[PDB]
């Protein structure tokens, strides 16, 4: 009678040296690109 | 309470210092086993020197002597020792008890067996191990098998148990004390014949014995008048007749044994010298009885080592750091009274 | 200020991390390899032992590369002394795995840098080329192995206890080798943490099937790995607590460095791990199961003998050839041998080791010579085309019950290398030679050995021995006749070798030994039996006031101070000296002796010639005192028996009888003439 078990995790040491054609570094460019970018000096697609 | 756990503090201090303060120690405390008993008043003595125990020592280069006394008693039906057994075993904190062809081979000694929870064999102890660093109380000594009484031998001999047999070569440890009881030959005693033919049992093991008790059934008019009054007013109440006494409980006494323990008194010239004079008139004089085929043993160096326990456990009772000459005293008045009722 | 090169398992715990001062502190752990490195490098370099001026460990190191030799042996209670490692000595017991691998680079650094620093030779690339190793063998006291606590798992503790059975040589992979099935390109990978990846596509860019890697089993690298099972002897026993056995893991140059019997201190490295459920599934238990990891063993003490070298001849060699520093024998020093010299120049020698034996046990003069004797033993000879004879010496004590009969027994089992402590009703014939059981663990039938084979090259006390049953002594003839035992039981059929001196005590019948009857009516054995014996001792205890005084006031000296106190050698130098005795001489007989020796015999054979009055002579007597002989030669250091020694045996065998007191017609006692 007892209930079901869990699992989680933490962040600790440095994995591999982070390669480009991966999902996690593309997530990071494109949320670089959506917070930076800029035109007309204005932040265009963070103001909308 | 395990005496191993003992320590000091001011809720154990003004229980023990009140004790004291009472005074009388050791008859009161003597007085105190088994209340419901009249008479053997020098069997309890010898009793509570058995709890109390002697004082180790390690003489170096690995050998070693024993610091637990052993004690027999001999005697004819009816006389209680089967109570007296059940009580030191129950005042003793590790006690075990026992009843001839009840308990044999196995029951003794150790089995192998295999554990549920983990998968690994294990040795399961019998009654001696079980009652290691305590008293096992053996009823019905005599009627034990010859196994049974070579394993007591050992035990007696050197604390240690060994076993070679198929699946097992080992040693066990067997800190034990032992006490026995045990009945003449047929039945009664018979003062016509030896000592020694009135009993089944090995001169050997009867020797090995720190104390010998005999008790004989004579009667007497008088104070037969005294037991029946004690046991009928007994039986009529559920306590004691005395009034005068107050019977200390086993847990106070648990507690004094226990703080009496920690003590370690040591031997000095004075002390020796009495005892060296006394062994040499003793050993002399037995001689002697040993020769008519009137004594159950010749004495020997046993009989000094069991003189030298016995001054060291009333010292300690005593709770001092030394001994003295009236402890040595009176060891040898208990070890002359043991074998008082061959002589009446 | 020297050359450097990383290994791999530095390497692989290169991974540092944060929060320390230094950097590079290992994740989970305290340690940082800067500081470790550099105190291991300090301390290497200077410590003395306060001769105690000299550099201690450089010499070390020295002798070390000038033989070739690539352990070191390390007390880890030095550590203690020296200022820096105060903190290096916790290191290391907290966290063994990471600290020797660290110790290691620093050893062969140091190694390079002594030799490049000096210019002495130019042939370095072995040593540049090769491993070396460190093992720590003094780590603290411990408690026992009950006494352990989950959180103590991965320490390094020690051991003590005996040897009982080891699985044969297990082949354990390192390097597996696949091939491809379609272009037989063949790859190796390397075991990592107990895992193998196998490969999933040939790398060839012509071949580059999916799933064509196949393992070829025989092509793979595999290591040594050994199981001991150990019953452990505990200096610190809880109430009412029995033993078990102890499993051991020992790799690489440690298998085969042990044999059941042998008496050991291990110290290694304390583990845990879980076990499969069953072989079909891959479930597994949450309970889990210890062991040890051997990392240094010792098997030599100084409290007690060497074991005879004549018994592990072979084993030896097999030692060299395996490269394995395990020592059998102690060292001894220029100063020692000649202190043993100058011991054995005196003219008391004798009496003087009689009374060194058993300090603490009174008077026995003839008896502790007879102890004396039997440890020495006798000249093993070997005949060229098969032929063995042995010198072997067995004893036996009769006498009043009471007497100290068996203290002796107890002292002569501590002193021994091997041995056991038997009692006569408490044995069984197949318990006393061999037994098959079923292990726990691999759930298969395995022999184990017993008492007299363990007792190989060694003592077996055994106490009562008048209350063993027939059955049970019927095994004794062919050990004290040929030393040699031989089964005939379901899957075995052999004979074992049973090189071990007997040394038995036996009871009289009724209460005490009654001189008005012979011998032979107060001992309880077969008169035949007790012929096969070298010697008999009847302990008679006869009343006499001065002997009593004495004896009283020995016991209670002992009693004046809480601690002991009490011209005797120490047990030490005692030890050394009996090994040295031992394994250094091999005395030789010579025509003077055997004129008397047979003149002897004849007359034995002639005296006493109305049967069952006395043991009758033998040729048992005459081997009997050719051993003794050759013992007494042996000892002092002599290389030739002669008449002084053949009158000694002889005249030990009659006293220890005491024929001198013994009427020749009727076979008993006067109580009168014997001396206390
Ligand atoms: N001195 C005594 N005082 C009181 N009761 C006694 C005394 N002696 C014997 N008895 C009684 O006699 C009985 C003796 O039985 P038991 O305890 O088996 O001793 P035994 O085995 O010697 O007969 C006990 O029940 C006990 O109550
Ligand atoms: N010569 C002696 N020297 C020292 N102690 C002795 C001597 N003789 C007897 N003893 C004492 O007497 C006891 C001997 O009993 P034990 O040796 O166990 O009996 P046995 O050996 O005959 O079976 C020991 O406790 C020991 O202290
Ligand atoms: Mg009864
Ligand atoms: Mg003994
Ligand atoms: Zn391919």
């Amino acid at each position: 009678s007892f209930d079901r078990p869990e699992i989680y995790s933490a962040p600790v040491l440095q994995g591999e040296s982070p390669n480009d054609d991966d999902n996690t570094e593309i997530i990071k460019s494109f949320k670089n690109f959506i917070l930076e970018f800029r035109l007309d000096s204005q932040f265009i697609y963070r103001d909308q | 309470k395990k005496f191993a756990s003992f320590s000091l503090t001011s809720d154990v201090e003004e229980r023990v210092m009140e004790l004291i303060t009472s005074g009388d120690v050791y008859n009161r405390l003597a007085k105190s086993i088994a209340p419901e008993i009249y008479g053997n008043l020098d069997v309890k003595k010898a009793l509570l020197l058995l709890l109390v125990g002697g004082v180790d020592k390690r003489v170096g280069d690995g050998m070693k002597i024993r610091g637990d006394i052993n004690v027999c008693l001999m005697g004819d039906p009816g006389v209680a020792k089967s109570q007296l057994l059940k009580a030191i075993c129950k005042i003793s904190p590790r006690g075990v008890y026992t009843t001839g062809k009840g308990s044999s081979g196995v029951g003794l000694t150790a089995a192998v067996m295999k554990d549920p929870v983990t998968d690994e064999m294990i040795l399961e102890g019998g009654a001696l191990v079980l009652a290691d660093n305590g008293i096992c109380c053996i009823d019905e000594f005599d009627k034990m098998d010859e196994s049974d009484r070579t394993a007591i031998h050992e035990v007696m001999e050197q604390q240690t148990i060994s076993i070679s047999k198929a699946g097992i070569n080992t040693t066990l440890n067997a800190r034990t004390s032992i006490l026995a009881a045990a009945n003449p030959l047929y039945g009664r005693y018979n003062p016509r014949l030896s000592p020694l033919d009135n009993i089944n049992l090995p001169a050997a093991l009867l020797s090995r014995f720190d104390i010998l008790f005999l008790m004989l059934d004579i009667p007497s008019r008088d104070d037969d008048e005294k037991l029946a009054e004690h046991v009928t007013y007994v039986h009529m109440h559920n306590k004691q007749p005395d009034l005068d006494f107050t019977p200390v409980e086993p847990s106070k006494m648990r507690e004094y044994i226990a703080y009496a323990k920690t003590k370690r008194p040591v031997m000095s010239e004075a002390v020796n010298d009495y005892v060296v004079q006394a062994y040499i008139r003793l050993r002399q004089d037995s001689k002697r009885e040993m020769d008519s085929k009137f004594s159950f043993g010749q004495a020997t160096p046993r009989t000094l080592l069991g003189i030298i326990r016995l001054s060291q456990a009333l010292a300690k009772l005593r709770l001092a750091d030394m001994v003295d000459i009236d402890d040595v005293e009176e060891a040898l008045r208990l070890v002359r009274v043991s074998k008082e009722s061959l002589y009446q | 200020r020297s050359g450097v090169n990383t290994l791999d398992t530095s390497s692989s715990s290169a991974p540092p991390s944060e929060a320390s001062e230094p950097l590079r502190i290992i994740w989970g752990t305290n340690v940082s390899i800067q500081e470790c490195t550099t105190n291991f490098r300090n301390f290497l370099m200077s410590f003395k032992y306060k001769t105690d001026e000299e550099l201690y460990y450089i010499k070390q190191l020295n002798e070390m590369r000038e033989l070739g030799t690539s352990n070191l042996n390390l007390d880890a209670r030095n550590l203690l002394a020296y200022k820096q490692t105060e903190d290096l000595y916790h290191q290391l017991l907290n966290y063994p795995q990471e600290v020797i691998s660290i110790m290691d680079q620093t050893i062969k650094d140091c190694m390079v840098s002594l030799i490049v620093d000096n210019n002495l030779d130019y042939d370095l690339d072995e040593i540049e080329t090769k491993f070396y190793k460190v093992r720590p063998y003094n780590v603290g006291s411990c408690k026992g192995m009950r006494e352990l606590n989950p959180n103590d798992i991965d320490k390094l503790i020690n051991l003590k206890g005996l040897v009982l059975r080891s699985t044969p040589v297990i082949p354990d992979m390192k390097v597996a080798f696949f091939k491809c099935n379609v272009c037989d390109h063949t790859m190796a990978v390397e075991i990592d943490r107990g895992v193998i990846q196998e490969p999933a596509r040939c790398e060839r860019i012509d071949c580059n099937e999916p799933n064509s890697m196949s393992l070829i089993h025989n092509r793979c690298s595999f290591a040594d790995k050994q199981v001991i099972k150990l019953q452990e002897t505990p200096d610190f026993v809880p109430d009412g607590q029995t033993p078990h056995s102890i499993s051991l893991c020992v790799y690489d140059e440690l298998v085969d460095s042990c044999r059941a019997g042998d008496r050991i201190e291990v110290t290694g490295t304390f583990r845990s791990i879980p076990i499969r459920a069953n072989s079909r599934q891959r479930v597994l238990k949450s309970l889990y199961k210890t062991y040890v990891d051997v990392v240094h063993v010792k098997k030599v003490s100084d409290k007690r003998l060497d074991v005879d070298t004549s018994t592990i001849e072979q084993e030896l060699m097999q030692n060299k050839v395996d490269h394995n520093e395990v020592e059998e024998v102690r060292q001894i020093t220029d100063q020692d041998l000649a202190k043993i010299r100058e011991v054995a120049a005196r003219e008391d020698l004798y009496s003087l080791l009689a009374r060194s034996i058993a300090p603490s046990i009174y008077e026995l003069e003839d008896v502790k010579k007879g102890i004396l004797l039997q440890l020495f033993g006798g000249t093993n000879k070997t005949f060229t085309k098969g032929g063995r004879y042995r010198g072997d010496i067995n004893i036996l004590l009769c006498g009043d019950p009471s007497t100290s009969k068996s203290q002796i027994l107890q002292y002569v089992h501590k002193i021994t290398p091997r041995g056991v402590y038997t009692s006569g009703k408490g044995s069984s014939a197949v318990g006393l030679t061999a037994y098959i059981t079923r292990d726990v663990d691999t759930k298969q039938l395995v022999l184990e050995s017993g008492a007299l084979v363990l007792s190989d090259g060694g003592v077996c006390c055994i106490d009562e021995f008048d209350k063993m049953s027939d059955s049970t002594r019927s095994v004794l003839h062919e050990v004290m006749e040929q030393q040699t035992i031989s089964i005939a039981k379901a899957g075995i059929i052999t004979t074992l070798n049973a090189r071990s001196s007997i040394l038995a005590s036996a009871n009289p019948i009724g209460s005490r030994y009654n001189p008005n009857l012979p011998v032979t009516e107060n001992i309880d054995l077969p008169p035949p039996l007790l012929s096969r014996f070298d010697l008999v001792y009847l302990v008679l205890d006869k009343v006499d006031e001065k002997n009593d005084r004495e004896l009283a006031k020995h016991l209670t000296n002992l009693y004046l101070e809480d601690k002991p106190e009490h011209d005797v050698l120490p047990v030490e130098f005692l030890t050394m000296y009996i090994s040295y005795a031992k394994e250094h001489i091999h005395p030789i007989i010579t025509e003077a002796a055997k004129t008397e020796l047979v003149r002897a015999y004849v007359g034995m054979r002639k005296m006493g010639d109305s049967d069952e009055k006395r043991i009758t002579a033998t040729t048992r007597q005459l081997e009997s005192m050719i051993r003794l002989a050759e013992a007494h030669a042996k000892m002092k250091l002599k290389n030739v028996v002669e008449l002084e020694d053949v009158q000694e045996a002889v005249r030990l065998i009659r006293s220890a009888i005491k024929d001198y007191a013994t009427d020749p017609k009727t076979g008993k006692i006067d109580m009168n003439l014997v001396q206390t």
